C-alpha cells in the first residue's frame, strides 16, 4: 500500500482537470488515490467475503498447487486488506504533503535554507 | 448434465458410439433388431454435448438424441 | 452450489460465469422455476403487476416533481409558441462554462434540458396551470404508487392470495374492466373535463376548495334530469376564441363542432368531454354482457364452442373449419402466453394507431407547433408497436411450445392453420417478394434516371386509391367529388336525419393544407408506403414462420422437445444455425426495426418538407433513393454534428454525442452478431493460462470464465443493435428538428 | 455569467450531494452487496 | 492517380496478408507432421502459443485503450467545451518525438552531413522545400503533431487485432483446450456442435473469415489517414508568390483528432462531391456508392442469420413448388455454415470496398 | 459474557488478542477517518469548486 498509494497520487496531478493550479491538483490527486485505495481494499474485503466459503473453488482449495498464490487463508486477505488501506492512505497523503511543501523541499535541497 | 437419449428406430450400426469424443455411449445386447445390438449412454456426465454421435445416426429421424441440460466443468469442455 | 439464483437448482450447481448471465434473462420466466404451480404462478404474477404500476405511478410523478421543479411551466403557459419547455436540470460537475452556457436558455440560471415529451401541452390542455397544480399531483401518484406497493405485498399474504379459479374467472374481469376500467374511468375523465379542463380553458380557477362551489353549467344538472340535453350544446367556444382567457369563449361543456379549435389548432375540449362521455356510456353497457353470479348475461365458452359446424345455429361464414372453435377458450384462458401474445397484438394495434392519430388531430394546445415533440412522440409510440408486435409473435410461439395441446385442440381453427402452416409461409413468401422486387427496381430505375440527367424518365405512379380516399372524406385537392367531396350527397347531407354537424367543421379542417389530417400524398408516396407493406410482410414471415414452425419442422421434427430458445441442432443434416422459434424473434427484430426506420424516415422527412415550406423537396425527392441519401440524412446532420467542433458547444452537444455513442453501440452490436462463440472461449482459455501464470495476481475467478453462450449473445448483439439504432435516430430526430425549429 | 453549476430552483444544495450519491459513492457498495448476493454458497 | 495507388496496393497487400494467414492455417492441419519436426522453432512455438496469444490479447487492449478511448477522451473533452483537457496540439500534447527525430535525420542527412552525395532530401515528406508543378502541390513536408500521433497508433491497434485474429487461427488449428482434435475435423468446418457451451467458428477458416473484417477495417483506416492528411497538409494550389492553399485547409491537426471531427469534416464534408454528382459525368460514382451501400447491407442478411432459419422456410417454397408439380431432381438447400460465412464475408468487403472507391474517385475528379 | 461458558451471541469477541487487535484498528480508522473529514472539510472551497464544476475553466 505505502508503495502504491505513493504514485496514484501523481497522474491527477499532472493530468487531472485540476492542474491548472498547483494547489488543486494535489488535492484531486491525493482523492484520487484515497478513492482508488478504497475501491481496491472493498474489492479485497469481498474476494475473501465471497472465496473463502466452506473450501474454496479454484486457487485457494485445499489441495491447489499455486506457487504464485500464497495467501491460502481468509484471515490472511482481510489483514491484506487492512494493511493495503493503512498504507495506501499513508502513502499517498504522503505524496500529498510532498507535493504541497514543494517549495519548501525546492529550498532545502537547494540549500536555500541556510542563509 | 446432458441426456442422450436412445430410440427403437436404432439399427445397431455402432456408428454413434465410434462419433463419440469423450465415451458416453456403448453398445448393449437387444434381440430388437437384426443386429442385436443398441446403443447406451450411462456416461452421459462426460457428455459435451457436440452431437457427433446425432451427426453419425443413418436413421430418420435419429435414433439418438442429445438434450443439451445443467451445464457442469465437465459439459462445458474446460481445462481450467 | 451458491445459492443464486434461488428459482434454479441447475444454474446454482453452474460452475461458469453462465449462471449470473442465465440468472438474469430466465428471471422473470416463472412457469420454468422450481417448485412453481400455476396457482403460485398467477399470484407471483399479480404481485409483479401491482410493482410494475406503482414504478409507472412513480415515473409519472417524478416527471411532474421535475417539471415543477425545475422546468418553466408557469413561465411557458403565457406563451406557449415562442417558450421552449424545460424538463429538468443539468447537475453534470464535468462540463465546462461553455457546455453551462450552451445549456442555459434566455429565461433561466442553470443548465437545463428542452422537454420533447409534450407533457407541458398535455397538463395544459386538461387544466394544470401552477407549479403548486404539478407538485399536488406528483405526491398524490407517489402516494398512489406507495398503494400499489401496498396492494401487492398484501396479495402475497396467505389469507390474502387469490385462489386460481379467481383469475380464471373471464367473464367478471370482463365486466369489471369494460365496465369500471374502461366506463368509470372514461366518466370520471368526463367529469374532470367539465369541472376543470373546460373551465380552466376559459379562464375560471377550479381547484379543490372551490370546485363544490362553481358549477359547470349555469344551470347546474337541470337539463340533464329534466331531459332536454340540447342545452349542454348550446354556446360553444367561438373561432377568435384565445385559450385560457375568457376573450371569445362560451358556455358549452359537451358539444360536436369537428375540426380544430383555431388558435390552438388542437382538437375541442368540448368534443374531447363529449366522446369521452359517448366511450363511457357504450363501455359501461358493455360491460353487462357476462354472466357472473347473477343469472342474467352470457357466456364466453358457451359463445365460443357454439361456432363448430355449419348452418345458421353454427359458425356459418366458415363451415368447413372442422371443429370450428372448440377448445380456443381454453386455449385462451389456460394459457398466459396466449393471452399475452393476444393483448400484445392488440396493445401494438392501438400504440401505432395512437401514434397515427396524434400527429392528424393534435389533442393538446399548440402542440402541433411544436414540431420536436410531435416528432419525437410519432416516433417514439411507433417504435413501442413495432416491438409490441414483435412480442405479440414472440408469445404465441412460446403458446405453442408450452401450452398448446393437440388434442384439446383438435381439428379446430388453431389446428387448422398449423396443419397448412406451408401455404401461410409460402404466400407471406411471394406477398414479400413480389414487394421487395418491385419497389427495389422502381427506386433502382429511378436512381438511375436521375444519374444519368432524366428526372422526367422517373416511373411516378400516383397513389389514386388513397387519394380517392382521401377525397371520400372531403379533400378538395384532387379532381374527385366523392362521397364527403360531393357536397350535396347522401352521404354529406345525411337525407332523412341532417344530423351530422360534424360536417362543416371536420371540411374545415381536412381542406385546411397547413395541419397533419390527410396530408397530401404523391408519387413519393406509393413507393414508401410499398416499402412499409414490404418491411410489414416479411416481418410477419419471419415471426410467422417462427411460430409455426416452433413445434417442428422437417429439419428438426421434435422442436418442441427442446424448448422456445436452444442454440442449434448441432452441424449435422446441413446445419441447424438460427434454427429455433427464439432465433425467428431475433431475426424479425432487424427486420421490425428496418421497417420502423422506413416509416419514421417517411414521416420526418414528409414533415421536415411541410414545416420548412419546401414541400417539392419530399414530392419531388423521394421517388428515387439517392433523394433520400442526400436530401434526408446528409442534408439534415449539418446541425446535428456540429454540435461540438473545434470553434465552440451548442446545445447539441449532447445530441452529437449521443449520435456517436448509438453508432459505437450499433458497431458493438456487429462483433457479437458476426463473431461467433467458439473464437472467443480459445481467447478466453489463453487468458486463463495468462492469470495462472502471472506473480502478485491474487484474484481468481470464483465462477470459471467461459465465453458468452451462442443464444445469449445473439440477444446481447441485438439489445445492443437495438439500443444504437434507436440511440442514433433519436439524436438526429431531436437534432435535426429541435434546430431546424427551435 | 456561468462558471459554475447553479442552481436557479428550490433546495438546489441537493444535485451538489445528491448526483455522487446516487453515481459514485453508494454505487460500489451496491455492487458489493449484489455480489456477495450472487456468490454466496449454499 | 496518387490516392488511387495508394489505396489500391494497400487492399493487395492486406488482402494477400490474410492469405498468408490462411495457407500458414492449410500448412499446420494438412502438410504439418510432429514426428518431422520435434523440438525445433515450430514445434516449440506451437509449444507455447498461450503466452503469445495472450500477449498479443494484451497488447491489443493497451492499444485499444491508447488510441480510441483517447479519441473518445477527446469527444467528451470537445462536447464539454474544455479543449484545454484534449489530446490536442493545443491541449495535452502528444508529439511523435521519435518519427520528428527520424524527420530532422533525413533532412539533416542530404546536406552538402551522413549524405553528402545527395542534394535534395530522399522525399520532400521528411522535409527540405516545396516541390509544385503546374501550379498544384507535387511534395511538401509532412508535420507530424498529435494527431499523426493518435491514428500511428489506430494503425498499431488495428494492425495488432488482424494479427491477433489470424494467429490465433493459425497456432490453434490443430487442436486447443476447448477441441483437442480439431486437425481432424478439418481446416474448414463450421462447429463442433453446441457443446462445450458452443463451438462455433473454431476452425481456421473461421479465424481467416474474421481476420478478413479486421484487415479491412485495417486498411480503410490507413487510406482515410492518407486521404485527409495528403489532402490537408500536402496537395493544394501554390499560388505566384508560393503560398499553398490546401484542399481542406489543414483541419487534420484539429478536427481529426475525435470522432465526431471525423464524421463531419472527412466523411460528411469530403462526400459532398459523390452525393451530389446525380446529372453531372460523375454519376456513376453515385450511383456505385448507393451500390455499395446496398451490397454491404445486403451481407448482413448471411452475417447475422443462421442456416437453419434458411432451410425451414426454403421447406415451405418446396411445398408451394410440389403443389404445382413444378419439383426439381437438384434437391434445393440453404447455404452451408462456411458458406453463408463466405458470401457475407465476400459481400461486406465489396459494398464496403465500393463505397471507398466511389467516395475516393468522385471527391478527386471534381476538386482535382 | 466472555467466561468460556457463555452463550451470549451478541458479543464475539471472546479473546483478548481481539480486543486488543480491535482497540489498535479503532484507532488507527478513527484517527484517520477523523483527519479524512478534517480535510474534506478544510478544502471544503475546493471540494465545492470541484463538484460545481468551476475548475474547468
Ligand atoms: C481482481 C481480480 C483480477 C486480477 C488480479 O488480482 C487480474 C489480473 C490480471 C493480470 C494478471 C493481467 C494483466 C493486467 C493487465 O495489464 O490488464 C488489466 C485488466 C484488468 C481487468 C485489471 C484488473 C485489476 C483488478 C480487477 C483490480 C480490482 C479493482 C477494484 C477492486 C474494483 C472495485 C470493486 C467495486 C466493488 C466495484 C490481466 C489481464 C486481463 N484480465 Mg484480469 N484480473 C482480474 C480480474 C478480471 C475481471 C473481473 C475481468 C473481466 C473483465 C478480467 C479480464 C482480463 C482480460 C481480458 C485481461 C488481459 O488482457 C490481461 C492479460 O491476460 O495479460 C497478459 N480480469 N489480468
Ligand atoms: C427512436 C425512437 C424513439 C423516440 C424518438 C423516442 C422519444 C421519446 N421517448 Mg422513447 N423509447 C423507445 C423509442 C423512442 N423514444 C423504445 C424503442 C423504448 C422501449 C425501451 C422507449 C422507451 C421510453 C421510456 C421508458 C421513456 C421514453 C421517453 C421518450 C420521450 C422523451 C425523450 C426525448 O425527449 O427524446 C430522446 C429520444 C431518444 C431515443 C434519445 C436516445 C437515448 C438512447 C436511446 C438511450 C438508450 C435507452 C433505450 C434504447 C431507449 C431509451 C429511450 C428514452 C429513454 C429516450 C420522447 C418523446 C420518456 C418519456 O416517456 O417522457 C415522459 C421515457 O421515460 N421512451
Ligand atoms: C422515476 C422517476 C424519476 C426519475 C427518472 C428521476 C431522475 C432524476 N432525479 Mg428525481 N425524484 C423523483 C423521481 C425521479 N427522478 C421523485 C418522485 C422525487 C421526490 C422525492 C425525486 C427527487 C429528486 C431530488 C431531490 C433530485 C432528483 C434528481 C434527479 C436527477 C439525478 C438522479 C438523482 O439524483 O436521483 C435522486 C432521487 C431521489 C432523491 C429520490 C428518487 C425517488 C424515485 C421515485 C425512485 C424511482 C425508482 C424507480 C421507479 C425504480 C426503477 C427500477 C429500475 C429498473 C430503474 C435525475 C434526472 C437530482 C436533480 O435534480 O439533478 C439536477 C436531485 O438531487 N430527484
Ligand atoms: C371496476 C373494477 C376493477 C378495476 C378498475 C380493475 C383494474 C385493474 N385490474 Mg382488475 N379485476 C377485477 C376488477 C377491476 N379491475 C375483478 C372483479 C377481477 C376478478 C375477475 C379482476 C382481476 C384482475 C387480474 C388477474 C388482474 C387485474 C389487473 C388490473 C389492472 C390492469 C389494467 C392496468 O394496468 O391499468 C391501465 C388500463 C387502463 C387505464 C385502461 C386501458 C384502456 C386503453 C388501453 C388506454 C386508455 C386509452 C386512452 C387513449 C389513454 C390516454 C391516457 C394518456 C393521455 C395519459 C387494473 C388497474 C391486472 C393487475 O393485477 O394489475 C395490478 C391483473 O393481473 N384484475
Ligand atoms: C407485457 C409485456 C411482456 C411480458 C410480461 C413479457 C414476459 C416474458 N417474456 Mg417477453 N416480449 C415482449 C413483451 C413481454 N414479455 C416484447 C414486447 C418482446 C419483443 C421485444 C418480447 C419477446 C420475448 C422473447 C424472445 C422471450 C420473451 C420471454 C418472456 C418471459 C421471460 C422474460 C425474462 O426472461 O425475464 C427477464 C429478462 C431480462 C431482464 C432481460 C433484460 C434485457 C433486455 C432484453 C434489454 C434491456 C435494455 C437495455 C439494458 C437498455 C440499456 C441501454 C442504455 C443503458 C445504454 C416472460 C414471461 C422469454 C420466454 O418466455 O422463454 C421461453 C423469451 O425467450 N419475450
Ligand atoms: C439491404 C439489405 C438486405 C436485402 C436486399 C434483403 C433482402 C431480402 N431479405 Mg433480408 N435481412 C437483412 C438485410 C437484407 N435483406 C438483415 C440485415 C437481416 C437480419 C439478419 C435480414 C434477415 C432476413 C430474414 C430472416 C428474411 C429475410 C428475407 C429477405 C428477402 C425477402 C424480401 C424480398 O423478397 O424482396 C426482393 C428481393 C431483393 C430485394 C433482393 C435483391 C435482388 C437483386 C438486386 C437482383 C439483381 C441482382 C443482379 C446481380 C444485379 C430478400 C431477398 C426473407 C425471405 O427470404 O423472404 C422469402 C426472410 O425470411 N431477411
Ligand atoms: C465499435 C465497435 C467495436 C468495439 C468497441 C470493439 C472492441 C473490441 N474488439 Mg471488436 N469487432 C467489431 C467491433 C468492435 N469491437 C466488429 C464490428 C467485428 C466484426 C468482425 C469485431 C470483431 C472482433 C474480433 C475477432 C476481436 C475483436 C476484439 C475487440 C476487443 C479489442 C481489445 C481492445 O481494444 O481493448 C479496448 C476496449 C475498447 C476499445 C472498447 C471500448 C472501450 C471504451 C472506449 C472505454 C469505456 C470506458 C469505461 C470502461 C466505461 C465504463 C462504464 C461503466 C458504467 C461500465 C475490444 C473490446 C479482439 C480482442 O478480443 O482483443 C483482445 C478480437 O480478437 N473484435
Ligand atoms: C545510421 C544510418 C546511416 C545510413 C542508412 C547511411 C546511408 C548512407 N550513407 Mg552514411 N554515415 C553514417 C550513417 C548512415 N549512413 C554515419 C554515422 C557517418 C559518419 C558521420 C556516415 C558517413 C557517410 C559518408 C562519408 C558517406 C556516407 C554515404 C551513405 C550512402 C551510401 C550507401 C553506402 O554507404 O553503401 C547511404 C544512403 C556516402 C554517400 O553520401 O553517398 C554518396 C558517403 O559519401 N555516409
Ligand atoms: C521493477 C524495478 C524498477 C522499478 C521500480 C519501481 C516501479 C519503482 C518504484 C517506486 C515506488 C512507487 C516507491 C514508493 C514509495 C513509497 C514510500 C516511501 C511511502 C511512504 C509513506 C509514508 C512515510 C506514509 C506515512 C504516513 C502514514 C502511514 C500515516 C499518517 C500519514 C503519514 C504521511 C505520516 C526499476 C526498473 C526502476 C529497476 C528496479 C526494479
Ligand atoms: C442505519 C442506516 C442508516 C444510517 C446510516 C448511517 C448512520 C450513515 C452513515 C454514515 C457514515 C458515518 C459514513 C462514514 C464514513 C467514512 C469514510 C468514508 C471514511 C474514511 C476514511 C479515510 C479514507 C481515511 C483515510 C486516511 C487514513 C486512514 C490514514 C492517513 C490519513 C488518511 C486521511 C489518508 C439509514 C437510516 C440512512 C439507512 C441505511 C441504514
Ligand atoms: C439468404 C440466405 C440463404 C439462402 C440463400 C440461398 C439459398 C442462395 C441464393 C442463390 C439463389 C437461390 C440462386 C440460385 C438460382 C438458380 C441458379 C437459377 C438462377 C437463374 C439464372 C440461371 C439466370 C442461406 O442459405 C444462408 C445460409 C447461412 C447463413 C445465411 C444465409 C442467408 O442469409
Ligand atoms: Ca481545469
Ligand atoms: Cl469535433
Amino acid at each position: 500500500g505505502m508503495a502504491h498509494g505513493y504514485f496514484l497520487v501523481g497522474p491527477e496531478v499532472v493530468f487531472g482537470p485540476l492542474k491548472e493550479g498547483s494547489h488543486g491538483a494535489n488535492l484531486s490527486g491525493l482523492i484520487t488515490a484515497i478513492y482508488i485505495t478504497v475501491s481496491a481494499c472493498l474489492g479485497i474485503s469481498i474476494f475473501a467475503l465471497a472465496t473463502f466459503q466452506g473450501d474454496p473453488r479454484g486457487t485457494y482449495n485445499s489441495h491447489s498447487r499455486d506457487r504464485l498464490r500464497p495467501l491460502r487463508k481468509k484471515e490472511d486477505w482481510y489483514q491484506l486488506s487492512g494493511g493495503i488501506l493503512m498504507g495506501s492512505l499513508g502513502g499517498a497523503i504522503f505524496a500529498y504533503a510532498l507535493l504541497e511543501n514543494f517549495e519548501l523541499l525546492d529550498s532545502i535541497l537547494r540549500g536555500a535554507v541556510n542563509v | 448434465s446432458h441426456s442422450v437419449k436412445i430410440y427403437d428406430t436404432c439399427i445397431g450400426c455402432t456408428q454413434c458410439v465410434r462419433a463419440c469424443p469423450t465415451d458416453v455411449l456403448e453398445m448393449v445386447p437387444w434381440d430388437g433388431c437384426r443386429a442385436g445390438q443398441i446403443a447406451a449412454s450411462p456416461r452421459t456426465e462426460d457428455c459435451v454435448g457436440c452431437k457427433r454421435c446425432e451427426t453419425a445416426c443413418p436413421t430418420d429421424f435419429l435414433s439418438i438424441r442429445v438434450y443439451l441440460g445443467a451445464e457442469t466443468s465437465r459439459s462445458m469442455g474446460l481445462a481450467y | 452450489a451458491t445459492k443464486f439464483p434461488k428459482f434454479s437448482q441447475e444454474l446454482q450447481q453452474d460452475p461458469t460465469t453462465r449462471r449470473i448471465f442465465y440468472s438474469l434473462a430466465t428471471a422473470h420466466d416463472f412457469e420454468s422455476h422450481d417448485g412453481m404451480t400455476e396457482e403460485s404462478l398467477y399470484q407471483r404474477i399479480f404481485a409483479s403487476h401491482f410493482g410494475h404500476l406503482a414504478i409507472i405511478f412513480l415515473w409519472t410523478s417524478g416527471i411532474l416533481f421535475h417539471v415543477a421543479w425545475q422546468g418553466n411551466f408557469e413561465a411557458w403557459i403565457k406563451d406557449p409558441l415562442n417558450i421552449s419547455p424545460i424538463a429538468h436540470a443539468i447537475w453534470d460537475p464535468q462540463f465546462g462554462p461553455a457546455a453551462m452556457d450552451a445549456f442555459t436558455p434566455a429565461g433561466a440560471g442553470n443548465p437545463v434540458n428542452f422537454c420533447y415529451s409534450g407533457v407541458y401541452h398535455w397538463w395544459y390542455t386538461i387544466g394544470l396551470r401552477t407549479n403548486g397544480d404539478l407538485f399536488a399531483g406528483a405526491m398524490f401518484l407517489l402516494l398512489l404508487a406507495a398503494v400499489m406497493l401496498y396492494a401487492g405485498w398484501l396479495h402475497l399474504q396467505p389469507r390474502y392470495r387469490p385462489s386460481l379459479a379467481w383469475f380464471k374467472n373471464a367473464e367478471s374481469r370482463l365486466n369489471h374492466h369494460l365496465a369500471g376500467l374502461f366506463g368509470v374511468s372514461s366518466l370520471a375523465w368526463t367529469g374532470h373535463l367539465v369541472h376543470v379542463a373546460i373551465p380552466e380553458s376559459r379562464g375560471q380557477h377550479v381547484g379543490w376548495d372551490n370546485f363544490l362551489s362553481m358549477p359547470p353549467h349555469p344551470e347546474g344538472l337541470k337539463p340533464f334530469f329534466t331531459g332536454n340535453w340540447g342545452a349542454y350544446a348550446l354556446n360553444p367556444d367561438t373561432s377568435e376564441h384565445l385559450f385560457n382567457t375568457s376573450q371569445g369563449a362560451g358556455t358549452a361543456i359537451l358539444t360536436f363542432l369537428g375540426g380544430f379549435h383555431p388558435q390552438t389548432e388542437s382538437l375541442w375540449l368540448t368534443d374531447m368531454a363529449h366522446h369521452h362521455l359517448a366511450i363511457a356510456v357504450i363501455f359501461i353497457i358493455a360491460g353487462h354482457m357476462y354472466r357472473t353470479n347473477f343469472g342474467i348475461g352470457h357466456s364466453i365458452k358457451e359463445m365460443t364452442e357454439s361456432l363448430q359446424g355449419p348452418g345458421w345455429t353454427g359458425f356459418f361464414i366458415a363451415p368447413n373449419t372442422g371443429r370450428g372453435h372448440k377448445g380456443i377458450y381454453d386455449a385462451y384462458n389456460n394459457s398466459l402466453h396466449f393471452q399475452l401474445g393476444w393483448h400484445l397484438a392488440c396493445l401494438g394495434v392501438v400504440t401505432s394507431l395512437v401514434a397515427q392519430h396524434m400527429y392528424a388531430m393534435p389533442p393538446y394546445a399548440f402542440i402541433a407547433r411544436d414540431y420536436t415533440t410531435t416528432a419525437a412522440l410519432y416516433t417514439h409510440h411507433q417504435y413501442i408497436a413495432g416491438f409490441l408486435m414483435l412480442g405479440a409473435f414472440a408469445h404465441g410461439g412460446i403458446f405453442l411450445i408450452r401450452d398448446y395441446d393437440p388434442v384439446a385442440n383438435e381439428n379446430n381453427v388453431l389446428a387448422r392453420v398449423l396443419d397448412h402452416k406451408e401455404a401461410i409461409i409460402s404466400h407471406l413468401s411471394w406477398v414479400s417478394l413480389f414487394l421487395g422486387f418491385h419497389t427495389l427496381a422502381l427506386y433502382v430505375h429511378n436512381d438511375c434516371e436521375v444519374a444519368f440527367g432524366s428526372p422526367d424518365k422517373q416511373i411516378l405512379v400516383e397513389p389514386v386509391f388513397a387519394q380517392w380516399i382521401q377525397a371520400v372524406h372531403g379533400k378538395a385537392l384532387y379532381g374527385i367529388s366523392s362521397l364527403l367531396s360531393n357536397p350535396d350527397s347522401i352521404a354529406s347531407t345525411a337525407w332523412p336525419n341532417h344530423a351530422n354537424v360534424w360536417l362543416p367543421g371536420w371540411l374545415e379542417a381536412i381542406n385546411n393544407g397547413t395541419n397533419s389530417l390527410f396530408l397530401a400524398i404523391g408519387p413519393g408516396d406509393f413507393l414508401v408506403h410499398h416499402a412499409i407493406a414490404l418491411g410489414l410482410h416479411v416481418t410477419t414471415l419471419i415471426l410467422v414462420k417462427g411460430a409455426l414452425d416452433a413445434r417442428g419442422s422437417k429439419l428438426m421434427p421434435d422442436k418442441k422437445d427442446f424448448g422456445y430458445a436452444f442454440p442449434c441442432d448441432g452441424p449435422g443434416r446441413g446445419g441447424t444455425c438460427d434454427i429455433s422459434a427464439w432465433d425467428s424473434v431475433y431475426l424479425a427484430t432487424f427486420w421490425m426495426l428496418n421497417t420502423l426506420g422506413w416509416v419514421t424516415f417517411y414521416w420526418h422527412w414528409k414533415h421536415l418538407a411541410i414545416w420548412s415550406g419546401n414541400v417539392a423537396q419530399f414530392n419531388e425527392g423521394s421517388t428515387y433513393l439517392m433523394g433520400w441519401f442526400r436530401d434526408y440524412l446528409w442534408l439534415n446532420s449539418a446541425q446535428l454534428i456540429n454540435g461540438y467542433n473545434p470553434y465552440g458547444t451548442n446545445n447539441l452537444a449532447i445530441w452529437a454525442w449521443i449520435f456517436l455513442f448509438g453508432h459505437l453501440v450499433w458497431a458493438i452490436s456487429f462483433m457479437f452478431l458476426i463473431t461467433w462463440r467458439g473464437y472467443w472461449q480459445e481467447l478466453i482459455e489463453t487468458l486463463m493460462w495468462a492469470h495462472e501464470n502471472t506473480p502478485l495476481s491474487f484474484g481468481y475467478p470464483k465462477d470459471k470464465p467461459v465465453a458468452l453462450s451462442i443464444v445469449q449473445a445473439r440477444l446481447v448483439g441485438l439489445v445492443h443493435f437495438t439500443v444504437g439504432y434507436i440511440a442514433t435516430y433519436g439524436a438526429f430526430l431531436i437534432a435535426s428538428t429541435g434546430s431546424r425549429f427551435p | 455569467d456561468a462558471t459554475q453549476l447553479e442552481g436557479a430552483y428550490a433546495a438546489a444544495w441537493l444535485p451538489w450531494i445528491m448526483i455522487p450519491m446516487i453515481t459514485y459513492i453508494l454505487p460500489f457498495p451496491i455492487f458489493a452487496i449484489a455480489f456477495l448476493w450472487i456468490e454466496r454458497e449454499g | 492517380t496518387v490516392t488511387s495507388l495508394f489505396t489500391h496496393h494497400m487492399w493487395i497487400g492486406g488482402f494477400l496478408i490474410v492469405g498468408a494467414a490462411a495457407h500458414a492455417g492449410i500448412f499446420m492441419v494438412r502438410d504439418y507432421d510432429p514426428a518431422e519436426n520435434v523440438n525445433n522453432v515450430l514445434d516449440r512455438v506451437l509449444r507455447h502459443r498461450d503466452a503469445i496469444i495472450s500477449h498479443l490479447v494484451w497488447v491489443c487492449q493497451f492499444l485499444g485503450f491508447h488510441s480510441f478511448a483517447m479519441y473518445c477522451h477527446n469527444d467528451t473533452m470537445r462536447a464539454f467545451g474544455r479543449p484545454q483537457d484534449m489530446f490536442s496540439d493545443t491541449g495535452i500534447q502528444l508529439q511523435p518525438i521519435f518519427a520528428q527525430w527520424v524527420q530532422h535525420i533525413q533532412t539533416m542527412a542530404v546536406g552538402s552531413t551522413t549524405a553528402p552525395g545527395v542534394a535534395s532530401p530522399a522525399s520532400y515528406a521528411f522535409g527540405g522545400g516545396l516541390v509544385a508543378v503546374g501550379g498544384k502541390v507535387a511534395m511538401m513536408p509532412i508535420s507530424l503533431g498529435t494527431a499523426d500521433f493518435l491514428i500511428h497508433h489506430i494503425h498499431a491497434f488495428t494492425i495488432h487485432v488482424t494479427v491477433l485474429v489470424l494467429l490465433k487461427g493459425v497456432l490453434f488449428a490443430r487442436n486447443s483446450r476447448l477441441i483437442p482434435d480439431k486437425s481432424e475435423l478439418g481446416f474448414r468446418f463450421p462447429c463442433d456442435g453446441p457443446g462445450r457451451g458452443g463451438t462455433c467458428q473454431v476452425s481456421a477458416w473461421d479465424h481467416v473469415f474474421l481476420g478478413l473484417f479486421w484487415m479491412y477495417n485495417s486498411i480503410a483506416m490507413v487510406i482515410f489517414h492518407f486521404f485527409w492528411k495528403m489532402q490537408s497538409d500536402v496537395w493544394g494550389a501554390v499560388d505566384a508568390n508560393g503560398t499553398v492553399s490546401h484542399i481542406t485547409g489543414g483541419n487534420f491537426a484539429q478536427s481529426s483528432i475525435t470522432i465526431n471531427g471525423w464524421l463531419r469534416d472527412f466523411l460528411w464534408a469530403q462526400a459532398t462531391q459523390v452525393i451530389s454528382s446525380y446529372g453531372s459525368a460523375l454519376s456513376a460514382y453515385g450511383l456505385m456508392f448507393l451500390a455499395g451501400h446496398f451490397v454491404f447491407a445486403f451481407s448482413l442478411m448471411f452475417l447475422f442469420s443462421g442456416r437453419g432459419y434458411w432451410q425451414e422456410l426454403i421447406e415451405s417454397i418446396v411445398w408451394a413448388h410440389n403443389k404445382l408439380r413444378i419439383t426439381t431432381a437438384i434437391q434445393p438447400r440453404a447455404l452451408s455454415i462456411t458458406q453463408g460465412r463466405a458470401v457475407g464475408a465476400a459481400h461486406y468487403l465489396l459494398g464496403s470496398i465500393v463505397t471507398t472507391w466511389a467516395f475516393f474517385l468522385a471527391r478527386m475528379a471534381a476538386i482535382g
